[PDB]
RNA sequence: UUCCACCUGAAUAUUCCCUUAGGAAGGUCAAAGUAUUAAUAGUAUUGAUUGGUAAAGAUAAUGAUUAGGUGUAACAUCUUGUCAAACUAUGAAUAAACAAAGAAGAAUUCUCAGUGUUAAAUACACUUCAGGAAUUUAAAUAUAAACAUACUUUGAAUCGGCCAAGUCUGGUAAGCAGGACUGGCGAUGCGGGAUGAACCGAACGUCGAGAUAAAGUGCCAAAAAGAAACAUAACGAGUACCACAAAAGGUAUUCAUUCAUAUUGACAAUAGGACAAGGAAUGUGUAACAACUCACCUAUCGAAUGAAUGAGUCCUGAAAAUGGAUGGCAUUAUAAUUUCUUAACUGAUACUCGACCGUU
RNA sequence: GGCGGCACAUCUGUUACAAGAUAACGCAGGUGUCCAAAGAUGAACUCAAUGAGGACAGAAACCUCAUGUAGAAUAUAAGGG
RNA sequence: GGGGUGUCAGAAAAGUUACCACAGGGAUAACUGGCUUGUGGCAGCCAAGCGCUCAUAGCGACGUUGCUUUUUGAUCCUUCGAUGUCGGCUCUUCCUAUCCAUUUCAAGCAGAAUUGAAAAAAGGUAUGAUUGUUCACCAUUUAAUAGGGAACGUGAGCUGGGU
RNA sequence: AGGUAGAUUACCUGACGUUCCCAUCUGUGUGAACAUAAUGGUACUGAUCAGGCUCUAAGCAUCUUUACUUCCGUGUUCGGAUGGGAACGGGUGUAUCCUACUUGAUAUGAACCUACC
């Protein structure tokens, strides 16, 4: 049993990284932070005021709003049997950006460095590049040959057992 | 008369028979609570958009 | 015997450093938090501060803007190069300050190329008085913030002699009028200060008690010929040359090598030939 | 792997594939599960894939070729008989001498008792 | 007044350890854990048993003690005062807890009080080690196999083939110890190493 | 608490109550009525994260704890053995929440306005990526999904629950009390476990023919023949859950490992001595010296012997009240147990095919 | 059932199972207050402890240097900062 | 905003009924039965010692493993539109962990009297003072005057001393 | 090469010693005034006679620490699954995931803007 405090059970959610107490970086308070972003809500226990609910803690919102001193992050929260919004308004030392979009937008980069040659190789008449092939997952290898000139066998069998005492 | 005070047995498969509810997009696009003089830069635009169109229709 | 030393591994494996400029005893991290934080409504809109630093030698102004990169100065003015302007000894004086701010001032105006609508003051029988730049048609002044690191701001303290000729030269930067060297008495005494008048009085005052006593302090004053009453003028011509000619100025430098570190080879050869003479 | 205990499977040979669509093959048309009995049937549905016979439908599937996907799809499920599932039981791995998992080219052998 | 072994032998719930919210332990039985010549040096002997329990079960303190006598009574019988040294890996620190009852009570209100001291074994874990000369390891095998009585469920004696108490089987001790990295110790042995700053 | 067929089909969470045998909000459920629908996921993969559980640690912080060196009992210091639900550096597996192209499927080029930020902006922010015009374009993990998806209204019943477990807490323990996740019974019949609410297989319209599942193949009872062994001189063994058995002991038996004597001659036995070879000579023994005998040495006799450890099986340990329970008969180089061989066989309302009835 | 207790409104650590939720008359404790400063801000300083020195002065009075990651303090229970 | 409901989403509220009544409940206690066996009872393993010497004739500490349902607990599964709730008298049957009689072995068994153990439950196991008593404790007698079960056997079998 | 402001916050710390300073920085002289305190020690201001003594910075060490990699070790633990074995206790096999401590090798900073050399 419990209680119903607003920050029961944060012995070890609230404590700081080890070696990591005090003040933090100032690119936490220098990130730009524009509508639409993906943000990572962490409950940053050092500051007391503005502290963000635990049970936002690890979340991925994204930004909805900027004000002068809080940034107005979106996240999705679980009820009974349905999803709801849920619009807070954090400072920034409680939240960081997040890399959930890191991998697309490199292939959204790759496919438009495409783009961008073939609008001028369609102008020279030349053939147009194809763009990148979509993500597989690992697909059975094909079949290779194996060179016998620098192979060499090692037999792998049970072993006998041998007392560690 | 003592009973059993609690269980979440049957809970989960309760929650997924009419499944987790997702909210609509239009729930995403509210505004309330947006940065002011955001909203008074965007209320500014859209009142010269809307009485430059109106001007057009009397135009015409 | 006995140690009880407190530096074992335990005290090493759970220690935690501080920043490394707050562990140089260099950089306030909580008061300097305060005036990097812009608002987050005005993205990447820069936050200038001027740093104004006093060496034992010369007085660092430098207007700045922080970034996640680091630091980007956008101009700096140095008391150093006011000989250029005719002030060639006293370099840290309240006057060198005020110059040093004023230069900054106008060179920064001449570069973003607002120097012509933004002035400030110019006659020195109005130094003493304070004056903050103001709207010009519809175009604000150049606003700074001031960062005076780790230094106490008293009532005389020269970082405000600065922040003073910065104001005097057109660009705003948020003060009051109680850490001049006025605060107190009136324009006249804070006059008197920016112009070295505080200085041309122990130069009379040390010769009227001791001979030796005055060449001990000011012995490069008399070896420059500087009198006393003309430290007054040459601070008036000084920021007259200022307001003039301020933009900056104009190689190969001798490097000197210093140590240079040991590759793994000679290290590894240095230990050994340790252990092969204790043999 | 996750759903080892409640399948069996392996690799098919062509025959395999041959006699599971020849005799237990079918369709979805028109959210209807017909049973193929002619090459224009076959046209009706999947033409648009490049497959007009009963022929590429077994080589688009045995050799999973650009439109598996699409072709797979429109397949029902066959719908097979019984056969000895097991040497000791279905509640271990064939590895063990059971009935489910992986059975590599064995997994012939229980479908051609089971077609 | 004692309960019987059969209460308080599976190893049930989180471990109780004596600590500043369970107060009121009776002392544990046992109190010494080495006996034998405590003070003899790593090379004077070599060989090494071991009673390994291969169940998992609480042992008590009491039984802990009881193997204790035997051992060391049985070992000055055979193997004299300086010719042993006989070591207790376990220690008692789980705390056991009866519900004592005396219609003038309760039924089922409350809690136990603490009760005794037991070590939560596991399946492999050594209880029992030894090491004497070449002469005495049939005076350890019998001495050690008696005291299995007094313990509960299967315990098996195990002669290993390393050093008296050392990682290193006897060939390897032997060779590290003639080139320079075994350090004597008064009872136990120093690595030689060649790490930190080097001597003048 | 009064007729039939057909279709769908629950519940024991959460909040409030003078509430605890009861109510209301809400969840699950049904029926009606819609929408071309930024309105699919109890799944996996790839990418960036979150957590502090299992584990781990213990001169790494807190606390507990055995011993040994070295230097100045004590204190330092280097080791050593063992620990923590209310200790922790580190830290999984399973998980949680993101992204993988919806101001409506991309992108680019030109043009471009209103407010505000700004020192000023042509930077920047929001404005259907204000707006407008051309060109290009259906691409951006796997799988599934149009009787899909999103629902709206109205309303019923229910909120005594119980069981299982490669889970946990209180308790000595309980067919005890209370929980986390899931599957069940309740609400559920069928084939099997002899019998059984929950175990195993599998969920049901009326039927025919076949391959099957669990599990079985001496008879009751449908169906099996062969192979090898450890058992079985006993109410021993014999279908999990399951309806019981322990520590310990055995010159009982089988297998395996290790050591020693093993032949040119061990052990067992026979004869002499016991002062190649003999102990103050072993025991019996004479009051004791004596005599027999023992260890031991010769002679005799010619295949293995002695000791230890481990793993199976068997026996003892093993005593309750009506007469009785591998289900019964009965078996005993099995008709028991363990493992196999044979493209052996039997069998559900489940699967396949076919005929008919109904719902969509 | 009564007597006892309050698990009746309530907070902390743990049971508790590394998202959220989360039982027992499970475990160890706490609340019905206290504060014109113990609220707000600015500046200066560094704490517990130890070592070495200084008349009375000693194991404990005060002064000085050095070491000192908080081992102090922060109204209170505990946990965080 | 304050005054306040602490049963804290917030009635204004003392007892006793053995003279009692009603609607109900095995959602729930008092008796049997069932799971458990802490407690009660019985039986083992090891061997420090006791036993003039002698661990084991007879014992057996420190530990440790079981069995029983003849004690008392723990629980609340059956029974609340009722299973007549103690003991004694009477009578039958069952268990053996055997008190006697029968057959054996061991002893710290000379005889006698005893003590430990095995086969064996077909036969026996009493009379009374006090107490409702089960129990208990006394006086005898006997080959012995053993321990228990059967809804704590047995009330359309009695009795009604207890409750 | 040096100085100012920084961002990463030990590869940056701590102890033991070493190497320059030409500019710069530091240490350095003084107390009249602003200002300061019990003390010109600090903070403040005025200055330049001396100095690399310290600081700072560069390098040294079988240096503690910290940071990467191997190894530890597929050993701990773990998700799924029997009419699998065991009287219990606990422990397989199968399809999978897979730490930690330790030890060993390497490293002891990289890097941004402005000014001066």
């Amino acid at each position: 049993p419990l209680s119903n405090g607003r920050n029961r059970r944060t012995r070890k959610l609230f404590k700081r990284p080890f070696r990591g107490h005090g003040l933090s970086n100032t690119s936490t308070i220098l990130h730009t932070y524009k509508v639409g972003d993906y943000v990572t809500i962490l409950c940053n226990s050092s500051i007391q005021h503005g502290l963000p609910y635990k049970a936002f803690h690890g979340k991925t919102g994204r930004v909805w709003n900027v004000n002068p001193h809080a940034i107005g992050v979106m996240v999705n929260k679980k009820v009974n049997n349905r999803i709801v919004v849920k619009r807070l308004h954090i400072s920034p030392e409680h939240i960081k950006p997040s890399g959930c979009q890191k991998d697309f937008l490199e292939r959204k980069a790759a496919v438009a460095a495409i783009r961008k040659q073939n609008i001028q190789l369609k102008k020279e008449g030349k053939p147009l590049l194809p763009l990148p092939a979509k993500r597989l997952p690992k697909q059975p290898r094909p079949a290779e040959l194996i060179k016998g000139a620098d192979i060499k066998f090692t037999t792998v069998a049970p072993l006998k057992f041998e007392e560690l005492y | 008369s003592k009973d059993k005070n609690r269980s979440s047995h049957n809970q989960s498969h309760k929650a997924h028979r009419n499944g987790f509810y997702k909210p609509k997009k239009s729930a995403y696009m509210s505004t309330k609570g947006m940065n002011v003089q955001v909203l008074k830069n965007t209320k500014a635009q859209r009142k010269f958009a809307l009485a430059k169109k109106l001007e057009a229709k009397k135009a015409a | 015997g006995f140690l009880k030393v407190i530096k074992n591994r335990a005290y090493f494996k759970k220690y935690q450093t501080q920043f490394r400029r707050r562990r140089e005893g260099k950089t306030d991290y909580y008061a300097r938090r305060k005036m990097i934080f812009q608002d987050k409504d005005k993205f990447k809109t820069p936050k200038y501060r001027v740093v104004v630093r006093i060496t034992n030698k010369t007085v660092i102004a430098q207007i700045a803007y922080s970034e996640i990169i680091g630091d980007k100065i956008l101009c700096a003015a140095y008391s150093h190069e006011l000989p250029r302007y005719g002030v060639k000894l006293g370099l840290t004086n309240y006057a060198a300050a005020y110059c040093t701010g004023l230069l900054l001032a106008r060179r920064l105006l001449q570069k973003l190329g607002m120097d012509k609508q933004f002035v400030g003051v110019s006659d020195a029988a109005k130094l003493g008085e304070d004056y903050t730049p103001e709207e010009v048609d519809e175009r604000r002044p150049f606003k700074c913030i001031l960062d005076v690191g780790l230094a106490r701001t008293t009532t005389g303290s020269k970082v405000f002699a600065v922040l003073k000729g910065m104001c005097d030269g057109g660009v705003y930067v948020p003060h009051s009028a109680t850490r001049f060297a006025g605060a107190g008495e009136n324009e006249e005494a804070l006059r008197s200060r920016i112009l070295g008048g505080h200085v041309a009085a122990y130069m009379k005052y040390l010769s009227g008690e001791d001979a030796d006593l005055y060449k001990k302090q000011f012995g490069r004053f008399i070896a420059a010929g500087i009198a006393p009453e003309a430290l007054e003028n040459i601070y008036i011509e000084a920021h007259k040359k200022i307001r003039e000619n301020p933009a900056a100025e104009k190689k190969e430098h001798k490097k000197y090598p210093t140590s240079k570190k040991l590759t793994l080879e000679q290290r590894k050869a240095a230990i050994q030939a340790k252990l092969a003479k204790l043999a | 792997r996750l759903v080892d205990p409640y399948v069996t499977y392996g690799y098919p040979t062509l025959e395999t594939v041959q006699k599971l669509i020849y005799k237990r093959g079918a369709l979805k048309i028109n959210g209807n599960r017909m049973p193929i009995t002619s090459n224009c049937m076959i046209k009706k549905a999947l033409g648009d894939k490049d497959v007009v016979c009963v022929d590429d439908l077994v080589h688009e599937i045995y050799t999973v070729g650009k439109h598996f996907k699409e072709v797979n799809n429109k397949l029902a499920p066959f719908k097979l008989n019984g056969a000895k599932i097991a040497e000791k039981n279905k509640k271990i791995h064939f590895i063990l001498g059971g009935g489910f998992g992986n059975r590599e080219l064995l997994i012939n052998k229980l479908l051609a008792n089971m077609i | 007044g004692r309960r019987p072994g059969r209460c308080y032998r599976l190893v049930r719930g989180h471990p109780y350890p004596k600590s500043k919210y369970c107060r009121g332990v009776p002392d544990p039985r046992i109190k010494l854990f080495d006996i034998g010549n405590r003070s003899a040096p790593c090379d004077d002997f070599p060989c090494c048993v071991h009673i390994v329990g291969l169940e998992r079960e609480n042992i008590s303190s009491e039984a802990m003690e009881a193997a204790r006598i035997s051992i060391n009574k049985n070992m000055l019988k055979y193997a004299g005062k300086d010719g042993f040294h006989v070591r207790i890996r376990i220690h008692p620190f789980h705390v056991l807890r009866i519900n004592k009852m005396l219609l003038q009570t309760g039924m089922r209100g409350a809690w136990g009080k603490s009760y005794g001291s037991c070590a939560r074994v596991k399946v492999g874990q050594v209880l029992i080690s030894g090491r004497c000369k070449e002469q005495h390891l049939p005076a350890m095998i019998k001495s050690f196999r008696l005291a299995c009585y007094k313990f509960a469920g299967r315990q098996k004696l195990v002669i290993s083939n390393k050093w008296g108490f050392t990682k290193y089987t006897k060939e390897e001790y032997q060779q590290l110890k003639k080139d320079g990295k075994i350090i004597a110790d008064g009872c136990y042995f120093k690595l030689a190493t060649t790490k930190g700053p080097l001597p003048k």
